[PDB]
């Protein structure tokens, strides 16, 4: 029988997967400050991964890798992908970083059509310059999803297990601002749940402003002649093979005291020549909604329960 | 990668090797803190003999 | 020529001690009676070995160390063991009762009764030193004595001799191998107070020690005879240059020079390769390249802590045996690649190496096999403050119930000392974020 | 050398406090006449402990026997190792004390105290270190109890640095002398909060209970009950009196025990209660289970502070913390969880007496409060109709009194109630 704490309560993924371990009899839920616990959901900002792995006689696990902020942090992301060189890199868009490292002087020595973006949108450097954060150039030529003109991103969930095996969701999500694409009005330009949940008719063209991977695959057939798998697939499994194969000798738990895993949220875009695009990766990912069951199960299923047994969903990369 | 300082002998050797380069209190003080805690020690003690001496002068009268 | 006093302080040191010297002794080839036939110059000397050891006119070696338990029973064995014709009767100094695991029984209410008596006799071998450099002083974070008495004799060494160099050999807290539970207390209280007086201080802390002679020696329930025959090679390791012709760390002033920049910040990890079972019937000999990079496995570190996330103030390479330059710089080139090791920006990126050809002795019947060659590495880096975070916070869960403390203030201590002592330690804790995260 | 005292006061103390001397003197080698046959010298190496060298080399108890009237005195001397005791130190008086705590204590018992402490600076005198002193008695008679806390009182009075240490028998209705037996164990109660730094309570009631559920005894007599009392009593002193990596002693126990100076009252426990020797999980099983609690509290409905384990024979000392290790966090809701490494176990490879494997276990439990509830009913039952008073009041004591130690134990049950949710 094994031994667990949690410690971000309002955690959508862990939450139930703490829920599921309950529900198996064998796993027993501690308060937040017990030390003698076999896994800990831990604390979204400045878990104290020191402590971990000094218990006698305690096999401990913990879901998050200490330094994955070096993949997740915008800042530190255009930091690791211009400075690490197992990525030179051609699917990352042209990024700079800029202050209240910095480079503003390299920043305009490429800006001979010249539109971008920042936060952390407009065409004149002075206009956001002025939110005295980093500089990408904006995708103006998206793909489309038709009929109705629409922009979109892809989510991926990824995990990584103690061993380092990495581990796609079969499923994944496609987030539409289901309105037109225009030009310049600031609408379909941010299309999620942050400039549509309190401004943008909310899940026009689909459901609940999220198709799924099936029907995505058809139109793409039946639109395009080609596949899912061939199109984009391959060079998200690519992109997310690249950065965590990057960093793993920085936050490898394989020889250490205590071991982690950790899911991942990686976030794309696909281009109209349909090549694919690494938007962020996000380190406390939360899922889609009717997939919740299956993903935080086989997070379980290849995560916890392969270092504490008891009495496939992914694709391995 | 360079070296530096390379000193030898018949024990061993040894050298640098660069990869990168870069951009009291007195005794009195002491006795006064070593007795003031003697001092609430005695404390202490005198408070227990005290109450020890009530308790014979309350076995005394019961 | 420059000699060095090892004060023994408490059980741990004492019994750490008893391993080192009889290290030092199969090292120097001085026999269990003093008596060193290699010597030649009878009764004197400005050799490198006379740094730690005095001679007699009858021939004897006399480690220039003086021995301290509150208690006997530790000591006495001492008195009576293999090496008892080693020490002067004089060396071996034993009170009446213990610590009773109590800092503040041992620094105020005991301490105070034999301090006078330990300056003198540590006096008496400060007089036979033509020019002292300073003291080498081993004791255990954890003990009454260990932690409450040390602190006091290094608040009167920086007295009587304030020019003088204080190096520290210390035990840090385990569970799996502890004797209190009021240790993390004791380790708080002891650093506190010590800070100021020490230039350089090695932690070694009992379950990486623990550990590694379980997974490397393959021993079950290690003894503290595994323990210390282990701690005295990364000992031996550290010291072997103020007692061998050497040009790098040939003093006391070089450990501070070399691996202590900011003086608060003066825990150096030490990394130690290989330890190999001497039961361990067929075994292929490491290279020079293999043992270098186990430097950089946090499983054979005297501190686990995780040193890929902090930076590095300087690095020292010690080689023991059959290692020539070509070998080590080859093997830092493969190593600098494929390993996270950052500096910080005011630090040369790089190392200083040493070699003695001398291949380590191993305590013959011990549980260490002989090896070709082997490594100490001396990084001081700023993941040794995750260690502080696990002794503060399991000070932090005791004392905010104030569990235990009525057993300090009723020595004549005040709960103040408790807080100032932990405000200490959370200053010393920012001062290594400052140094090493963005 | 880290001598130590032992007292016995009253017919339960003199009782259980010759089965300890009987116990441990096997332990030691020392037969009824006092020498010595024994194989191994991990029998003498702290033989000092608990015992004094004789002219002949012969070893005497260091031990002082007290009582108000000579009945059980007596037959201590006619029973096994009575003639092994300095017959000096037997201190008695003649009227008895009547089951009467002021009888005890400030009459009867007022006029023998001085001579008891004339042994007890003998004693003390001829001790290279001395750690303190051991009491054994009980609480709910007159002896033991009134005269008992009174010889406390007066120790702590001329060896206040030193540590003061009992074995506290609890009364109960289920083995009862008398009705105001709640009277002289509540007074007494207040006497041992304030005069001791360590108190073993050894309920009478878990020992009937012991007795009649487990060990298949229908009516047990008061020598089963001190059976388990021997027992108890030989391996709570087991690392005092064999050399072991633990060098223990009364006062580091008081250390790493009570956190807080009042709550030292310990709950025992033993196992097992046979030619098949337990396996160390069975042990582990039973030493924590609330049947082997020699105290009467159900460890389920408080917390242990502290506790200290310690496992004779020889066994696996990685199975030991294997298993014990694997009980705290099956049952981790009943320890504390801000008292880091709060559970300290060892190991002593000499068994006792006709067991391959046994194990005792120390535990600062807030579940004691349960013990002195239980007291504390059944005094206000009485005390709220001033019932059975003009035996004390006859005796000098004021209602007052009363009420103060009333209050002092409830106290006492609140503190230890209020660690039990932290
Ligand atoms: N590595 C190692 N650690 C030891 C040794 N002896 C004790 N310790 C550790 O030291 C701590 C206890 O302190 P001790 O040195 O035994 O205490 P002391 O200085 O004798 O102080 P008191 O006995 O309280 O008077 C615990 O961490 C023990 O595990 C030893 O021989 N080797
Ligand atoms: N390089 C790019 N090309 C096209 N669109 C981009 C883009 N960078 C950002 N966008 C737009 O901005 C939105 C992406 O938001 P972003 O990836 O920066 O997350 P975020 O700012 O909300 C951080 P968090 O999710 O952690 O709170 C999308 O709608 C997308 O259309
Ligand atoms: N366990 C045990 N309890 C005893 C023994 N003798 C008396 N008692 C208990 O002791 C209490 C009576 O006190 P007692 O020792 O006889 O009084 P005293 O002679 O005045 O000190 C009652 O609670 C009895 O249950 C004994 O030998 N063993
Ligand atoms: C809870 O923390 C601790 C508790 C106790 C000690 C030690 C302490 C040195 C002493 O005395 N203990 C002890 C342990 C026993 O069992 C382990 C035992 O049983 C016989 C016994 O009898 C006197 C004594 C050390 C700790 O760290
Ligand atoms: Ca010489
Ligand atoms: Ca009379
Ligand atoms: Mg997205
Ligand atoms: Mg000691
Ligand atoms: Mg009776």
């Amino acid at each position: 029988m094994y031994t667990f704490v949690v410690r971000d309560e309002n955690s959508s993924v862990y939450a139930e997967v703490s829920r599921l371990l309950l529900a198996t009899g064998q796993w027993k839920r501690l308060r937040k400050d017990n030390p003698r616990f076999n896994l800990m959901l831990g604390e979204r900002n400045r878990l104290p991964f020191g402590r971990l792995g000094h218990e006698p006689g305690l096999v401990q696990l913990v879901n998050y890798y200490r330094g994955a902020d070096k993949l997740c942090r915008k800042a530190s992301l255009v930091k690791l992908i211009k400075t690490s060189p197992e990525l030179s890199c051609t699917w990352f868009p042209e990024s700079y970083v800029i202050y209240p490292t910095d480079e503003r002087e390299v920043f305009l020595a490429a800006y001979n059509g010249n539109v971008w973006i920042a936060k952390s949108i407009s065409s004149e450097a002075s206009e956001l310059l002025d939110f005295i954060h980093v500089i990408q150039k904006y995708l103006e030529k998206p793909l489309l999803l038709e009929p109705g003109h629409r922009k979109f991103d892809i989510r991926s969930w990824v995990l990584v297990d103690h061993l380092y095996n990495i581990y796609l969701y079969r499923e994944g999500v496609l987030r539409t601002s289901s309105e037109p694409y225009n030009s310049a009005d600031k609408t379909c330009h941010l299309t999620n749940h942050c400039i549509q949940k309190e401004y943008s008719n909310y899940g026009r063209y689909e459901e609940g402003n999220e198709m799924f991977f099936e029907e995505f695959n058809q139109y793409l057939m039946d639109a395009l002649n080609t596949t899912l798998e061939n199109s984009i697939l391959l060079q998200i499994k690519h992109i997310i093979r690249s950065c965590l194969m990057c960093i793993e000798p920085a936050i490898s738990t394989k020889h250490l005291h205590y071991q982690s895993f950790q899911l991942f949220g990686f976030d794309f875009m696909v281009d109209e020549e349909l090549k694919v695009w690494l938007i962020e990766v996000n380190g406390a990912p939360a899922c889609a909604q009717k997939l919740y069951a299956e993903l935080c199960q086989g997070i379980v299923d290849v995560a916890i329960s392969s270092v504490f047994p008891l009495a496939s969903i992914f694709i391995k990369l | 990668m360079e070296v530096i300082e390379l000193n030898k002998c018949t024990s061993g050797q040894s050298f640098e090797v660069i990869l990168k380069p870069p951009s009291d209190p007195s005794l009195e003080e002491i006795q006064k803190k070593l007795e003031a805690a003697e001092e609430r020690r005695k404390y202490q003690e005198a408070e227990l003999l005290k109450h020890l001496a009530e308790k014979r002068e309350h076995e005394r009268e019961v | 020529m420059r000699e060095c006093i090892s004060i023994h302080v408490g059980q741990a040191g004492v019994q750490i001690g008893n391993a080192c010297w009889e290290l030092y002794c199969l090292e120097h080839g001085i026999q269990p009676d003093g008596q060193m036939p290699s010597d030649k110059t009878i009764g004197g000397g400005d050799d490198s070995f006379n740094t730690f050891f005095s001679e007699t006119g009858a021939g004897k070696h006399v480690p220039r160390a003086v021995f301290v338990d509150l208690e006997p029973t530790v000591i006495d064995e001492v008195r009576t063991g293999t090496y008892r014709q080693l020490f002067h009767p004089e060396q071996l100094i034993t009170g009446k009762e213990d610590a009773a695991n109590n800092y503040a029984r041992g620094h105020y209410t005991i301490g105070k009764e034999i301090i006078d008596l330990v300056l003198d006799r540590i006096r008496k071998l400060a007089d036979q030193c033509t020019g002292l450099q300073g003291f080498l002083v081993f004791h255990s974070f954890g003990g009454g004595t260990g932690s409450g008495f040390t602190s006091l004799l290094m608040e009167r060494l920086s007295v009587d001799y304030g020019k003088k160099s204080k190096l520290e050999f210390s035990i840090y807290p385990a569970p799996q191998v502890s004797t209190a539970v009021v240790e993390p207390y004791n380790s708080i209280l002891t650093t506190h107070t010590t800070l100021e007086h020490s230039d350089c201080a090695f932690m070694v802390d009992n379950e990486a020690i623990y550990d590694i002679c379980r997974r490397n020696l393959d021993i079950e329930r290690p003894t503290y005879t595994n323990l210390n025959r282990l701690i005295s090679q990364i000992v031996s390791s550290i010291t072997a240059s103020l007692r061998f012709d050497g040009a790098l760390n040939v003093d006391l002033t070089e450990f501070q020079t070399n691996l202590v920049p900011y003086p608060r910040i003066h825990f150096p990890l030490a990394t130690y390769a290989p330890v190999i079972s001497a039961e361990k019937a067929y075994h292929e000999q490491l290279s020079v390249a293999e043992i270098t990079n186990a430097c950089f496995e946090p499983a054979n570190q005297m501190v686990k802590c995780d040193p890929r996330h902090g930076k590095y103030m300087a690095c020292c390479l010690l080689y023991r045996g059959d290692v020539v330059p070509k070998d080590v710089n080859a093997a830092i080139a493969t190593i600098k690649t494929k390993r996270s090791i950052q500096f910080v920006d005011w630090c040369p990126t790089g190392f200083k190496v040493g070699i003695n050809y001398q291949p380590p002795t191993v305590v013959p019947g011990g549980d260490l096999a002989k090896v070709q060659r082997a490594v100490c590495m001396l990084s001081n880096t700023t993941a040794i403050a995750e260690a502080w975070a696990r002794l503060d916070h399991k000070f932090d869960l005791m004392y905010a119930k104030r569990a235990f403390v009525h057993w300090y203030v009723g020595e004549g201590m005040e709960e103040g000392e408790f807080s100032e002592a932990r405000e200490d330690m959370a200053a010393l804790e920012k001062d290594y974020e400052e140094v090493g995260v963005d | 050398m880290r001598e130590i005292v032992h007292i016995q006061a009253g017919q339960c103390g003199n009782q259980i406090g010759a089965k300890f001397w009987e116990v441990i003197s096997d332990e030691h080698g020392i037969d009824p006449t006092g020498s010595y046959h024994g194989d191994s010298d991990l029998q003498l190496e702290r033989i000092n402990v608990y015992y004094n060298e004789a002219t002949g080399n012969k070893y005497v108890p260091r031990a002082i026997l007290v009582d108000l009237e000579p009945g059980t005195m007596d037959s201590v001397r006619s029973g096994p190792f009575g003639q092994i005791f300095r017959p000096d130190n037997f201190v008695f008086g003649q009227s008895g004390a009547g089951n009467n705590w002021a009888k005890g204590h400030y009459t009867e018992g007022a006029e023998l105290v001085d001579s008891v402490l004339d042994v007890v600076r003998k004693e003390s005198e001829s001790c290279d270190c001395l750690q303190g002193f051991q009491l054994t008695h009980s609480l709910g008679g007159g002896t033991g109890s009134g005269m008992g806390t009174l010889l406390i009182s007066k120790i702590r009075e001329e060896y206040p640095d030193r540590i003061m240490n009992t074995f506290s028998v609890m009364p109960s209705p289920k083995v009862s002398d008398t009705v105001v037996e709640p009277y002289n164990a509540t007074l007494s109660v207040h006497q041992l909060v304030e005069n001791t730094d360590e108190t073993y309570c050894i309920d009478n009631e878990a020992l009937y209970d012991i007795c009649f559920r487990t060990l298949k005894l229908t009516t047990p007599t008061y020598g089963d009950l001190n059976h388990l009392v021997s027992a108890t009593m030989s391996g709570v002193t087991t690392c005092l009196r064999f050399p072991g990596q633990l060098n223990a002693d009364l006062r580091k126990l008081a250390v790493n025990m009570v956190p807080f100076p009042r709550l030292h009252f310990f709950m025992p426990g033993f196992a097992p209660l046979q030619y098949r020797a337990l396996t160390v999980p069975e042990l582990t099983q039973q030493m924590f289970d609330s049947k082997n609690m020699m105290a009467a509290c159900d460890p389920r409905h408080g917390r242990y502070l502290t506790v200290a384990a310690i496992f004779r024979g020889r066994m696996s000392m990685k199975e030991v913390d294997e298993q014990m290790l694997n009980v705290q966090n099956k049952n981790s809701s009943y320890f504390v969880e801000w008292i880091p490494n709060n559970v300290k176990t060892a190991v002593c490879d000499i068994p006792p007496r006709g067991l391959k494997m046994s194990a005792t276990f120390i535990g600062n439990s807030t579940a004691i409060q349960e013990l002195f509830k239980r007291i504390s009913e059944q005094f206000t039952a009485m005390f709220r109709r001033k019932a059975f008073l003009h035996w004390y009041t006859g005796e000098g004591m004021d209602e007052m009194e009363f009420t103060e130690a009333e209050s002092n134990m409830n106290d006492l049950v609140s503190e230890y109630q209020q660690y039990q949710d932290a």
